């Protein structure tokens, strides 16, 4: 059967703000679905609180709702758009959970909404761990010995049975959320408490250990005719015990005989059949004992996933698109295979002629007190992917594409370190993020493949390859540049060695190796992705580099080309925002008639979807890889301002190599990026900036400091020193020096300069004061407290800066307003993370406009010359990953730690903030008891916040000093003991659920370290808390609004724009 | 440095490394898309006189083992891969690939641009070639041998791989837990099937046995007469190498069996022989079908099955006599995959229901056979 006709309109549940374990893969999927269903003629309605997604672009769907993803809110959308059906398998766990809640709530029944893709029962079958387990035994599939628990007591008993260490896995969670490995009782209780609370169904599955077994995944697609295919198989590099998401993985599987692979392939199909996924894809995970091939089923995810994205990129088979279609009645045999020119059907199993490698990206450096060992709970914040003709080539390209500074197997320990083997050993035996490099160190240190195996459980098949690469490195080091003949170099290149890695080994510059390649005429060739191992031709240009004979690039001589450089893997601070920009640059220029070439290696993104551009090079974004592309494409221009820091840093070297960089110059970029260069410009501009000073020595610092005045913003990390004694203190632990603008409003300004004029894209006033990173601050567009007069001043300074710095395309300027004076914090001469939010809030596609400007079309020529001020408020709020690393003090500061964000649209500020707060998953309540514990400097404004809470119906508790201050003003909160004061104290009160809200502000290293328990408990016990007075006020205002009262679509919002 | 070189009829040269026996190899060059299963491939008699190229770069990851052999020897004329792994890593491995090739005296080459090779074959069709592995591979020589190759068109290879004398087979399928099971006692098998050995894969036998068949394997040229005398519950037409067309003996015998009511079932080659024997026409494909991901639609039921294919020739669908009904077609190219006699209990399938290697999707083809048999015995 073909498409469904008893369905016209479809609601798609988006995933929400990016968080660890639930990332960009969902925008890629959501967008695929939107696209697919749209092409089929369905009316598409979708909801996604995350503004930095292509799927929320108004032109991608019929009714776009950027609203909090809460069933009450979604009901309003339903009741409001009356969709015939709902597709809940394209939005991660958030979508599955929402779907089931809407279901639970009768909401679906209420409005006659048919669930497509997967049924509620199907979902539950796979999501309820108990149900899943029963299902496997029923199909004769083996599962680990285990037990279900709904309380601690139950938990403990299962443990008593399975023993330690044991695996804890909550029902209705993913990415390992709420789970872990308990090696002891202590760890056991903690993890258990954590998951029971997190589990949407207050249920856990506790299993015996299979740690060290091989880990495998299979991506399956099934149609209503019962047609079923394996789209891809994945073999994990890291063994069972380390979440797939935090593991190095490869495609296709490598160490299974055909016989074992069929058994697994058969099991995978059986599982979908038993679970009930009839129209869609699913991921099925397994454990295999390398010693005997014994197969164990671990889980199944009834939806698209992070693996399905990897899998789609790996094979060229667009899983989510296909799935959306299947959800509407189509069958596989009916759809055509995209990449094969539609020549073949979608009913086939891909075969690939290369090896795909994925490597997770971590950010442990941003979470000091965190446990940095890899486990079953994901901790990674992104991932890179690489394609190579061989595993070695594949692995190495991925290493250089990771954006961690590696050039491949850079050494971590010194050969002369007497303790080296001992350090290596620990790293191996207890994996952390750097395990991979340590594996190579182990080989340099004298450990054997068997020795490494024993500690890591990583299959020898991979280990021997790494070892062989080390040995190759030793030869390079030995023969030096002199030994780098053509044959040898070719050989090294074929194995994935980067010119940079070889340069370090031969003690020369990277450019020297490159040059040598040029001399030898040693350049890579390009192969295309085709889903079929070259069995059929392709009309698509999805390519990867390798060192081989035949090149499949066949670049055009026809079109003028524009290259867009991506940001590689996502990391904190370098999210999807930058990719949204790359995507818009591509869509716009292509629409404009240019031939668009994308350079990126993030498997989770829309930028790496072949549909997004004319040509896609799935390569590491490095000087070496880019120059090779350029070398053969010879583009008209290259865009380096859209991908974040990654391409930004290659700017100079690219130009230096004669690359045609468009938009703001590499020099210009540096003028803004170099503090000094920047200080002059400001100076020349007669602009205000905090007093500063580079201090070399300690004492030079204590004196300079006196000059600057306290407090101080010590940027070498980031810290705020309050006093002389603090200075030395820091120094002890520990250089630019800057007066910290205390009690200031932080403001961000996005703008475009075409050399003729400057367009203000948006003035966003932060809720949190200067001192809390902008990436972690909630913000409002338009400003909610800044005078027009002062904004006008900021507008003029932006212009002054724009023209002086020679900006051409996007720029972002950051200020601090203190005492009616504008101060400059910084200029980011490129696309900033606020660009999507502003575009959404204002209806103007800034990245599309700035990209045209960069390409040559003025703002005047485009008809985009006036700043837009929406008739409603747009509030952006963020989501922080502290819940993933409970050992970290969950407080805000000068360094960014957030992973994502949501947007709230309201008639008023209070209304927008409320929707933003809710969208961010705040557990804020409208009643209860609030705990106030503020710093000296806040003691004064607290009174008012306290009055506000009072008028709302809250009761109040407070600590000593704060109570003292309230009493004096006429407010008598109930006194609470500080942990050291006695009992009960706040921790007890928090642990015992007494509060529904906490406001705790602090100041000073010592005071912070001391108050750490408040924040930590608050987060643990799920109590809403603010760590800024400014945030408290805002929260207070929203108390007056109702986020579920009214909803608006993006199209409506943009229509209201006059 | 142990050089190896492969040269195609067209002059195209691939310089790589020797991973098997020293010497030369001439044959039809084919490409195979199977990501797993290289041993079963190599041991497939249907590969006789063909140089096999695997599209999946790493070949040998799991080593080799005796249960993964589809016949008594290595049938491939030669092997062309992109990369031979440093080690074999599988609990089932008994010997690394290279060692295995050396032992079977197979000329093999590694380290060549297999994708280039594959694209050439696809675009320009199958080509004959020569691989020379030794000290100074002479390219002009290779080119010579390749060119001098006769070709597989009109070449009957079935006669060359067929068993000398008849024999009995009563062994079933391997299991993870039990491995290759002990052969069954004749009394244990309900039916008796007589099987024409046109270069039959062991798994066909194994799987028929699994279904209650006691078998008697016969040379390709065995006479119908001699066959009818055995009182077979069914007749099975095996898979095999070369052109099916030049096999007059078989076609003749097959025709003899069709005048009867005995159930007949052929696989791949046996499928074409049946088709011919029924008056159909066979062709040699541009490059053929070799891989384990090939979509095949059962037109009666309208379902798709992922299959294992190994064929260089096909049965023309436009020439089908009215007594032959079309039961399956390839989804990749619409080519003919199955046929059933409208008047006789005879049918066949172009792919490999026995996989080995490959998806088990088509296994049920056998079932129909059984059914036919059971019902032939009811009489
Ligand atoms: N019995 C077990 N022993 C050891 N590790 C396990 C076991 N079960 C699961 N794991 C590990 O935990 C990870 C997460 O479990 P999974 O069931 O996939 O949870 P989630 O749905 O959160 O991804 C697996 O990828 C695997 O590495
Ligand atoms: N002089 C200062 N006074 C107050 N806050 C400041 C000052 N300098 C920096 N900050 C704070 O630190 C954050 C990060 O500083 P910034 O120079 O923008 O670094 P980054 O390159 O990480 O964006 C700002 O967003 C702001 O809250
Ligand atoms: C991972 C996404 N959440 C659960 C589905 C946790 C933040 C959204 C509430
Ligand atoms: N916009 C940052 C998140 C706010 C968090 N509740 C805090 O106040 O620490
Ligand atoms: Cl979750
Ligand atoms: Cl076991
Ligand atoms: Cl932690
Ligand atoms: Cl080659
Ligand atoms: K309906
Ligand atoms: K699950
Ligand atoms: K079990
Ligand atoms: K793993
Ligand atoms: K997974
Ligand atoms: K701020
Ligand atoms: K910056
Ligand atoms: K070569
Ligand atoms: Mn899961
Ligand atoms: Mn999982
Ligand atoms: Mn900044």
């Amino acid at each position: 059967m073909p498409k469904r006709t008893d369905i016209k309109s479809i609601l798609i549940l988006g995933a929400g703000p990016i968080v660890i374990g639930q990332a960009c893969e969902f925008d890629y999927s959501g967008a695929q679905a939107c696209k697919a269903l749209r092409e089929e003629g369905y009316r598409v309605i979708l909801v996604n609180s995350n503004p930095a997604t292509i799927m929320t672009d108004p032109e991608m769907a019929d009714a776009t709702y950027i609203e909090p993803i809460h069933w009450e809110v979604v009901r309003k959308i339903i009741e409001k758009e009356r969709p015939d059906a709902v597709l809940p398998t394209m939005g991660g766990q958030t979508a599955l959970n929402c779907a089931l809640e809407l279901e639970r709530q009768g909401v679906l029944e209420e409005f006659g909404v048919t669930m497509i893709g997967a049924t509620a029962d199907a979902i539950d079958k796979a999501e309820d761990r108990r149900r899943f387990d029963v299902a496997m035994k029923k199909i004769g599939l083996e599962t680990a010995r285990s037990g279900i628990a709904h309380t601690m007591e139950e938990a403990l008993a299962v443990a008593a049975d399975v023993g330690f260490p044991c695996i804890i896995r909550p029902s209705f969670t993913m990415g390992g959320s709420g789970g872990g490995i308990a090696y002891n009782r202590e760890e056991f209780e903690e993890i258990c408490a954590r998951g029971l609370d997190l589990s949407p169904t207050k249920e856990l599955l506790i299993d015996e250990s299979l740690i060290g077994w091989k880990e495998y995944e299979m991506e399956v697609v099934r149609d209503k005719n019962d047609n079923c295919i394996i789209v891809c198989s994945i073999e994990n590099f890291d063994a069972m015990g380390i979440h797939t998401g935090d593991s190095i993985t490869v495609a296709p599987a490598q160490t299974l005989t055909d016989k074992e692979y069929q058994i697994m392939r058969n099991a995978s199909m059986a599982v979908l059949r038993e679970i009930g996924v009839e129209t869609g894809g699913s991921n099925v995970q397994f454990a295999v004992n390398p010693k005997n091939g014994r197969l164990i089923v671990i889980e199944m995810n009834p939806r698209v996933s992070r693996s399905s994205a990897l899998a789609s990129k790996a094979t060229g088979f667009p899983i989510a698109k296909v799935a959306a279609k299947l959800a509407v009645g189509y069958t596989l045999d009916e759809l055509m295979n995209d990449i094969t020119g539609g020549r073949t059907p979608a009913s086939f199993e891909p075969s690939i002629d290369y090896v795909v490698t994925k490597i997770p990206r971590f950010n442990f450096e941003k979470f000091a007190g965190a446990n940095d060992r890899l486990t079953t709970q994901m901790k990674s914040v992104g991932e890179v992917m690489a394609i190579g003709r061989t595993q070695q080539e594949s692995l190495q390209k991925a290493l250089r594409g990771l954006e961690v500074g590696a050039t491949g197997f850079d050494p971590k320990v010194s050969l002369d370190d007497p303790e080296a083997l001992t350090k290596i050993r620990r790293e191996l035996k207890d994996a952390g993020a750097d395990r991979i490099w340590y594996i190579a160190d182990a080989f340099r240190a004298g450990l054997s493949v068997d020795g490494v195996f024993n500690l890591t459980n990583i299959d020898r098949w991979f280990l021997v390859q790494i070892e062989e690469l080390v040995r190759l490195e030793e030869k390079v080091a030995e023969v030096g540049i002199t030994g780098l003949n053509a044959d040898f170099l070719r050989q090294l290149k074929r194995k994935g060695f980067a010119d940079a890695r070889l340069a370090k080994l031969a003690g020369v510059r990277e450019a020297e190796i490159r040059k040598l390649r040029d001399q030898y005429d040693l350049h890579p060739v390009y192969k295309r992705v085709d889903t079929c191992a070259a069995e059929f031709a392709t009309d698509t240009a999805y390519m990867y580099s390798t060192y081989e004979e035949e090149c499949e690039a066949n670049p055009s001589t026809d079109r003028e080309k524009i290259m867009v450089l991506g940001g590689g893997p996502n990391r904190i601070g370098q999210g999807i925002e930058f990719d949204y920009c790359c995507v818009h640059a591509s869509l716009a220029l292509r629409e404009d008639g240019y031939e668009t070439i994308m350079v990126n290696c993030n498997p989770e993104t829309v930028s790496t979807d072949y549909d997004t551009s004319d040509r896609l090079y799935f390569e590491p974004v490095t000087l070496e890889d880019v120059l090779e592309i350029v070398r053969i494409e010879k583009p008209k221009g290259v865009i380096v301002q859209y991908g974040g820091q990654t391409p930004l840093k290659l700017a100079r070297a690219l130009e230096a190599a004669g690359v045609p960089v468009i938009g703001t110059s590499p020099d210009a970029i540096d003028r803004a990026e170099d503090r000094e260069r920047f200080q002059h410009a400001v100076e020349r501009l007669k602009l205000k900036q905090p007093a500063n000073a580079t201090v070399t020595a300690i004492e030079m610092a204590v004196e300079k400091a006196k000059e600057i005045g306290y407090p101080l913003v010590v940027r070498p990390a980031m810290e705020i020193v309050y006093d002389e004694a603090d200075l030395r203190r820091y120094f002890q632990t520990a250089v630019l020096l800057d007066h910290f603008l205390d009690d200031a409003v932080e403001v961000d300004v996005d703008a475009i300069c075409d050399g003729e004029m400057v367009l203000i894209g948006g003035i966003m006033e932060h809720i949190e004061q200067a001192g809390v990173h902008s990436g972690d601050s909630a913000c409002s567009l338009p400003a909610y407290t800044l005078s027009q007069e002062i904004q006008d001043v900021m507008r003029q300074q932006v212009q002054k800066l724009a023209f002086e710095l020679q900006v051409r395309g996007l720029m972002n300027v950051q200020f601090a307003v203190k005492n009616n004076e504008v101060y400059l914090i910084e200029v980011n001469p490129r696309a900033a993370r606020t660009v999507p939010f502003v575009s959404k809030a204002t209806g103007v596609p800034l990245a599309k406009v700035a990209a045209r400007v960069m390409a040559g079309k003025s703002l005047a020529e485009q008809g985009v010359t006036k700043e837009v001020i929406p008739p409603y408020y747009s509030v952006k709020e963020v989501v922080l990953p502290f819940n993933k690393f409970p050992g970290v003090d969950p407080l805000l500061g000068p360094e960014m730690r957030s992973t994502g964000e949501v947007m709230g649209v309201g008639r008023t500020f209070a209304e927008a903030f409320a929707k933003a707060q809710l969208g961010s998953n705040s557990t804020m309540k409208k009643h209860g008891r609030a705990l106030l514990s503020v710093r000296e400097g806040d003691k004064e404004r607290v009174v008012d916040l306290a009055a506000k809470l009072l008028k709302q119906g809250f009761e109040l508790d407070a600590t000593h000093g704060t109570a003292i201050v309230l009493g004096e003003a006429g407010i008598n909160p109930r006194l609470v003991n500080k942990v050291h004061e006695g009992r009960p104290h706040i921790q007890d009160r928090i642990k015992n659920g007494e509060y529904t809200y906490i406001i705790n502000t602090t100041s000073g290293r010592r005071a912070i370290e001391d108050s750490r328990v408040i924040r930590r408990s608050a987060l643990q016990y799920k109590v809403h808390y603010d760590t800024t007075l400014n945030g408290g006020f805002a929260t207070a205002m929203a108390l007056n609004a109702d986020a579920t009262e009214k909803v608006i679509s993006v199209q409506e919002m943009h229509a209201q724009i006059k | 440095i142990k050089s190896a070189l492969l040269v195609l009829e067209d002059g195209t040269q691939f310089h790589g490394r020797a991973i098997g026996a020293t010497g030369s190899a001439v044959g039809e060059v084919v490409f195979n898309t199977s990501m797993t299963g290289y041993q079963e491939i190599l041991t497939d008699p249907s590969y006789s006189r063909q140089i096999v190229t695997l599209t999946y770069p790493h070949i040998g990851n799991v080593g080799t083992n005796d249960a993964d052999e589809e016949s008594s020897q290595v049938h491939a004329q030669g092997l062309v891969i992109r990369d031979l792994p440093l080690i074999a890593s599988n609990f089932r491995n008994t010997e690394d690939l290279s060692s295995y090739l050396k032992r079977h005296n197979i000329v093999a080459i590694a380290d060549i641009d297999t994708r280039k090779l594959t694209r050439l074959l696809r675009e320009k069709g199958a080509q004959n070639g020569c691989i020379i592995a030794g000290d100074n591979p002479d390219a002009a020589l290779a080119l010579e041998k390749a060119r001098a190759f006769p070709g597989l068109n009109g070449m009957d290879l079935a006669k060359e791989v067929t068993t000398a004398e008849a024999y009995s087979w009563t062994q079933g399928s391997w299991t993870l837990t039990g491995g290759l099971p002990e052969a069954k006692k004749e009394d244990e098998l309900p039916f008796h099937v007589v099987a024409y050995d046109f270069g039959a894969k062991r798994n066909i036998l194994r799987m028929l046995v699994d279904r209650g068949c006691r078998l008697t394997i016969v040379p390709a040229q065995t006479s119908a007469e001699d066959v009818l005398k055995m009182n077979p519950d069914g007749i099975f037409l095996s898979n095999g190498p070369g052109d099916p067309a030049p096999c007059d003996y078989a076609i003749t015998a097959i025709q003899k069996f069709l005048e009867t009511d005995i159930p007949v079932f052929g696989i791949s080659l046996g499928h074409q022989l049946l088709a011919l024997a029924s008056g159909a026409k066979t062709v040699k494909m541009k490059f053929g079908h070799h891989g384990g991901n090939h979509p095949v639609k059962d037109v009666e039921k309208n379902v798709v099955m992922i299959t294992a294919q190994n064929h260089g020739f096909a049965v023309d669908e436009a020439t089908l006599p009215a007594n032959l009904r079309v039961t399956h077609k390839s989804l990749f190219d619409g080519t003919l995959q199955g046929i059933h006699r409208t008047d006789k209990p005879a049918f066949s399938f172009q792919g490999h229901p026995e996989a080995s290697p490959g998806p088990h999707d088509a296994a049920p083809l056998f079932d129909h056979f059984i059914e036919l048999i059971e019902q032939y015995r009811k009489t």
